[PDB]
């Protein structure tokens, strides 16, 4: 059944049928199987070599994308107190949320960009400083604590000047793949969260302004992309149609109108008989 | 037509399907309209505190 | 040819009569763990025919204005017979589970149900920020109701559900569905209590009717682990 | 993937994604027609070719649309599902469609 | 040609060209044929 | 295996789930006209699938007291698309013809109508000695109606009619009925809009019957011509 | 040798005997779609005899002051005879065409023609921001006529006309001219309705003189679809 | 017909003619052929072994420039605010619309160059990002909206201080060439545009300012060039003359007064047998 | 060099010097013989 597929499939010339016995247009829907009927059985084709390619779809060019996963802005000045602690998650942006759930189960590696911007309340050419702090390590108190040091956690220092600092977190789930859903609860009491599977925590992202303040306040951007690589993903899923509300959960509530609203997913035509955009000649 | 006997509903209901077959392509990727948020998620900010 | 089935597991055995061949999820078959993906060191307790069997669950009434019914694996079952049993005085549980619905009428009704086995179907809750509690989401063998069913009560969508392994109970054509399961996860074995591989849901696209004279018309589930394994033991968490 | 066909006033969630036929008084009867839009929201666009060509700008390939008749075993009838290629107006007429 | 010393530092992996839809389009234990009536 | 039968032709098909086999008129199938057999010497058009389709006309009503109905070919066709284009730009033409007819009841509905089709049917007028007008002939699409089935409207008798290609649709067999006519004339292309060499005759001779809800009945025609050709080309005589 | 030719194609032919070679757009000649550059998958309709023929538009009359005439392809037949009603019931078409324009005169009389055809000649409209509308581009048969054919209507120069396929018709030397075109476009098939892949131009560079009997000099065109198909039938948009 | 042409033709010497029946010179312009009269045969000639190169008159070459295609100015400050929309065309500016109009399809393949200049209203080095949103997506409504995410939209993130931004659209069209010129209609009723195929539609390009508005304003100019690059033309045209008029149609005026006026595309000259830059001795 | 995955990506192409004037120039059905008299 597996098979090797670069561009998509030819058409084969076809003839008149009238066989007893024989009804390709016929199908049964209950068996769960799709319908397996081919164009060529359903009308008369004509011979076509198809060179059209399908590689713009492939699982690693559909997720194979840096988008934004996280925006924080601080200010900068004698006191977020010139850092911040981001607790890290893939669901607080939904154009890459959507994505990542049309699966159930991923495993990735993940390329991380991280932006940096700032405006006066001339620009400072500062130095900042991004600590992955791993599940279980202390998180920084201050500008100026001693957890900066960074003996032993991966910490990057970059310039606003410079091109946004990059580099790449292995695919770390203590399981063989992310759980993008997760139908159970992340402790051994009955008052754990539910949906949240603890194999999937990866940290926190710790990020300060280097610099002692200036003179004057600034206000610091820092915009994080992650790009999935070397992907692998099972099991596709209904894609999200109502409105997230949580990043803790699939709650749901719809828009207050159609389109998408919790009672009617596409927006009303007239009756069953109405053609919307009809071409009026 | 419709033709049904006296103790079966007269009025019946179909369910229509519909897929690409393997002879399709797509091309050029582009950010869905389907999706969209216009404030944080809940617990979105305080996945800062 | 294919509307004839019979299964048969351990000390039991179902048929039906009016089938429609019948799915196995991804195309895939129960098996047991093999050394080159074990995690676990502990031999593991491979109880066969008094836990690869099936179980048949309390029925439902399928109602006029139903919503659909939805049963959690392994919490169905892991309160019964000697599934349970292993379930409750072991850590550690691995299995695919052979799932039979069953609803019959007569040639004068008309209805029909999505019978969709869904992996980590993890619900949403409606019109609130408030994650769903442990009551809302365990509900054992009693199983639960839809209360979105257009929206799979997950914000997503039934119309598309079809993506998920599912046969189709439509009165007309046949009088049951049968799917057989895989072990399904990110690891070879899991805590049996507090996360479900799999939900079985059982929603009414097309509404039960007639003309006829009415009768209860049931809707029955069997369920029978397949491949059985059971590692950590201990005493039970009964 | 199931077409929402009867997206239309008064129709509440599932009744949304079937679409009934009743018995007929005339003949040659028109029952519902299908507007093939993707890009603009229409019955095809919450399915899963829907979905997903929508993450995507250019599109080629045939469709298949399958429909499974939910009503009793005693009911019987014949229907005629018709693909009318572009250039015009939507038939209204089955000596139309038929073409 | 990827410089790092980890291989999960590498480029993206875009040659997978093998598919099986029939997992998803035909997970039924007895082959559909053809034009035969499929019940 | 015979109850089932799909017919495709051009961009159109039609599927039945209760047909009684198909009839071949006398063992023929139509085909294109040969060299050793042609009059006519200038090229022909063989236009294929836009011509060679099924086209369906308007249905008819099945009534208690109905006598009849009958479509004349290809006079029922001449104003069809691209057939009836054909036809119009065209002095000569040569076909061949499968017809489909269609009808649906109940399993308590009891009923027979004999689907034949009469090579040369030439009419006659009841009572009088004045021949059948252009009108009486020439109905088109709609066909027309037996005033006197029993004799066929022609002085002769339906008893005997089964000397023609025929079949039956008795409702509590069959729903369809299907016929293939090859290219039937003493010329090997003719003048359309003037002689019609088959007319489908569809004449219940056991009237509908049932004590269940009464619903209208209807008949339906399908038609796809087979291996057109077309000579003479001008102007339209539309 | 070179000034006598005769066309045939169909039921029609066309002589000559004052021909100046023929023209072949950019070396080309007329053919059907193969296999691999096809993109419609439906069995195509190549209807031969009854469409790939000539069709003569009504004439024009060419006077002292003209300033020229043109015909947009496929619009000018898109309603003659069966290549307009195959144009009309299906949505796309492909064809070359073999144009032959006429015009004749004494020998003392004086005048040059240049009969070019234009891939794609988008026209421009004069002294104003508002693009041409749908009745100054669709003329059909009638065709319509240069407003500044010095410029070639669209803001260029008909000085380097000659880059695009022609002839001349120089009243001294020939009294036809002709153009063989292949199909000229970026896709395999089109809509026929709202686009034309050709325009004939036919513009009097030096007008029209004599000092003899002043008689009405007409010029007639006459073109001939080659090698046409066409695909997706459906209903006629006449 | 076809041949491998490295360098201009060579001369071969000629020598006195006087044949009957052979007229070299004479031609049919009628015909529509070009005149095949060779200089051998219309003068005495001598051998001459041609070098000259034609590799600067390659298609590639003629069309193988960046040229503005785009220009934008608009105000950074607290308030187009900070963003703007560009619905991608090449008809805009003058020099290469006329170069690509000199073809009637063209199939490239498309270098985009974005420069970057600002001006007070010291300079800041701010950061941009342009949004490639191809047909059918949308567009962004403010500097901060949602869309900016760019999930699945390829974005590019570049500073005023950096090199200009630089990337390849490939060639891009549903056909297999992009129609410079279309004699038709964009859809199937009769209101639709003339003069604009729709599937040379490319989409739109989103521009803005990442940082959050300075305290004082600043003007902001973004240049977009275009250089087409593996290409592959047919069908050349007579050139413009007349001047543009709007980048939606081939509308034309002319000049009030020669040279390229609607009556006289060339200046006039006193007559016939008029001189113009006559050597006087 | 193009060190891109996408071919699309590589520089320019200048080596195409394969030319055919004649169907611009003489695209007559009949070969015009130097000459020989055209008409
Ligand atoms: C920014 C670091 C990302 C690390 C990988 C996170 C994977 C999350 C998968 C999911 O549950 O949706
Ligand atoms: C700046 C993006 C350019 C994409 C390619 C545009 C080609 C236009 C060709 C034309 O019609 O003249």
């Amino acid at each position: 059944v597996e098979s090797i597929i670069k561009t998509a499939t030819d058409t084969v010339k076809s003839e008149i049928n009238a066989e007893l016995g024989v009804v390709p247009s016929l199908n049964a829907v209950e068996t769960g199987a799709t319908s397996n009927t081919e164009p060529e059985e359903a009308i008369q084709t004509r011979t076509v070599i198809n060179q059209h390619g399908v590689s713009e779809t492939l699982v690693e060019n559909f997720l194979g994308r840096a988008a934004l996963v996280s925006k924080k802005s601080f200010e900068y000045k004698n006191h977020h107190k010139n850092f911040f602690k981001w607790t890290i998650n893939t669901k607080s942006f939904v154009q890459l949320r959507r994505k990542l759930e049309l699966f159930t189960y991923l495993r990735f590696d993940a390329e991380i960009t991280i932006l940096t911007t700032v405006a006066v309340n001339g620009l400072p050419d500062l130095t900042l400083q991004a600590m992955f702090v791993p599940t279980g390590a202390l998180t920084p108190k201050e500008q100026d604590s001693f957890h900066w040091q960074s003996g032993s956690n991966a910490s990057v220092f970059f310039k606003i000047s410079d091109p946004p600092a990059r580099m790449t977190i292995p695919f770390m789930c203590i399981n063989s793949a992310y759980s993008v859903f997760y139908d159970g609860f992340a402790g051994f009491e009955k008052n754990g969260l539910y949906g949240i599977n603890p194999a999937d925590t990866i940290g926190n992202l710790c990020v300060r302004i280097v610099n002692e303040h200036q003179p004057v306040g600034f206000t610091v951007t820092v915009r994080v992309y992650m790009k999935p690589k070397h992907i692998k993903a099972w099991a596709p899923r209904p894609p999200r149609t109502m409105p997230y509300m949580s990043i803790a959960n699939a709650n749901y509530k719809g828009r207050d109108t159609a389109p998408n609203t919790l009672n009617a997913i596409i927006g009303n035509r007239a009756s069953v008989t109405t053609m919307p955009h009809n071409i009026v000649t | 037509n419709l033709i049904v006997p006296s103790e079966s509903s007269d009025t019946c209901s179909l369910i229509g399907f519909i897929a690409a077959k393997d002879d399709f392509s797509l091309r050029l990727m582009r950010d869905s309209p389907d999706i969209g948020q216009s404030n944080h998620l809940h617990g979105a900010e305080a996945a800062y505190q | 040819s294919d509307r004839v089935l019979q299964l048969k597991l351990g000390n039991s055995a179902i048929v039906t009569q009016e089938a429609a061949n019948y799915c196995c999820a991804y195309g895939e078959w129960p098996n047991y763990l093999p050394d080159h993906e074990a995690v676990a060191i502990d031999k593991p307790t491979q109880p066969e025919t008094s836990t690869d069997r099936f179980y048949t669950l309390r029925s439902v009434k399928w109602e006029s204005n139903s919503t659909g019914w939805w049963w959690k694996l392994p919490d169905a079952l892991n309160n019964i017979g000697m599934f349970g049993q292993n379930v409750q005085y072991h850590y550690l549980y691995r299995s695919g589970f052979l799932i039979h619905v069953q609803c019959n009428a007569t040639k004068f009704h008309q209805g029909a149900l999505l019978v969709v086995a869904i992996p980590e179907h993890q619900r949403g809750a409606h019109d609130t920020t408030t994650s769903p509690g442990f009551n809302d989401i365990m509900k054992g063998e009693r199983g639960g109701t839809f209360n979105h069913p257009y929206v799979l009560d997950d914000g997503t969508s039934i119309a598309c559900a079809t993506i998920f392994p599912h046969q189709w109970i439509n009165l007309r054509t046949n009088n049951s569905a049968t799917i057989v399961l895989p072990w399904m996860n990110v690891a070879p074995m899991d805590f049996p209590l507090r996360h479900n591989q799999w939900t079985l849901a059982v929603i009414p696209v097309v509404p039960l009717g007639t003309r006829t004279m009415s009768s209860v018309v049931p809707i029955t589930v069997s369920i029978a682990p397949m491949c059985c394994e059971f590692n950590g033991l201990r005493h039970a968490i009964t | 993937s199931m077409m929402e066909i009867n997206n239309t006033d008064g129709a509440n969630g599932m009744e949304r994604l079937r679409v009934d036929i009743s018995v007929q008084a005339d003949l040659d009867q028109l029952l519902f027609n299908i507007p093939l839009d993707i890009q603009l929201d229409g019955p095809l666009r919450n399915t899963l070719v829907g979905n997903i060509s929508r993450y995507y700008t250019h599109w080629s390939g045939s469709l298949e649309m399958t429909f499974m008749f939910c009503g009793s075993f005693m009911a019987t009838g014949k229907l005629i599902l018709c693909y009318t290629p572009p250039g015009g107006s939507c038939p209204t007429t089955r000596e139309t469609a038929m073409l | 040609i990827n410089f790092y010393k980890d291989s999960y530092a590498a480029s993206a992996s875009k040659q997978d060209f093998s598919q099986d839809p029939s997992k998803f389009t035909e997970p039924v234990v007895e082959g559909l044929k053809a034009g035969a009536p499929v019940l």
